[PDB]
């Protein structure tokens, strides 16, 4: 259900991806048959095997092949981060990252060096470092340290900040979030 | 760059 849902999205991401210069993956996943994630992923892998045998170890078809295992891995592991923020992220209607998840993502300034302070959400964190994601044009992804990070709640004018025209829609998209939290808008 | 984002480049 779900889980067709967002292996359709991976299966299309990574189509796109292998343009970097399997139907039996694609039917399996078109007709819902995946009962696991894991399952999915070993098919991955042995897709992976198969094609480095093929073509061999150091072929330029192996050198992409592990690229696309990697990145496929890599989107199992955002799923599982977050399932709404997978599937905003890649139906992405209008305002999608204003949304609001359940559990409610941490909102934070973040400073990376050069930038001055960001409104970002937490998506992880451990003791040193938090993983953020910005607000604002990209969305970009940044492990920041703990103590470059700032709860949403202080003012933005006590903080030093450059306020270049991307930093100004990240505020505005911060705000509508913020709003949408509040009216208990969540994405149908 | 992933549909959740890519790694945001230092400055
Ligand atoms: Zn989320």
């Amino acid at each position: 259900q779900e889980m067709g849902t967002y292996l359709r999205f991976i299966v299309s991401r990574m189509k796109e991806r292998a343009i970097d210069l399997v139907p039996t993956i694609q039917e399996k996943v078109n007709e819902g048959k995946y009962r696991s994630y894991e399952e999915f992923k070993a098919d991955a892998q042995l897709l992976l095997h198969n094609t480095v045998i093929f073509y061999g170890a150091a072929s330029a078809q192996a050198d992409i092949a592990r690229m696309l295992y990697k990145d496929t891995c890599h989107e199992l592991d955002e799923l599982q981060l977050c399932k709404n923020c997978f599937y905003l992220s890649n139906a992405r209607p209008d305002n999608w990252f204003c949304y609001p998840c359940i559990p409610n993502h941490e909102l934070v300034w973040a400073k990376m060096k050069g930038f001055g302070f960001w409104p970002a959400k937490v998506m992880q964190k451990e003791d040193n470092q938090v993983d953020v994601r910005f607000f604002g044009h990209h969305h970009q992804r940044a492990w920041i340290p703990s103590e470059n990070i700032q709860d949403i709640t202080v003012n933005v004018h006590r903080l030093h900040v450059k306020r270049s025209m991307g930093w100004k829609k990240a505020c505005d998209e911060l705000e509508l979030h913020q709003r949408f939290l509040r009216e208990g808008r969540f994405w149908k | 760059a992933p549909a959740t984002g890519g790694v945001k480049k230092p400055h």
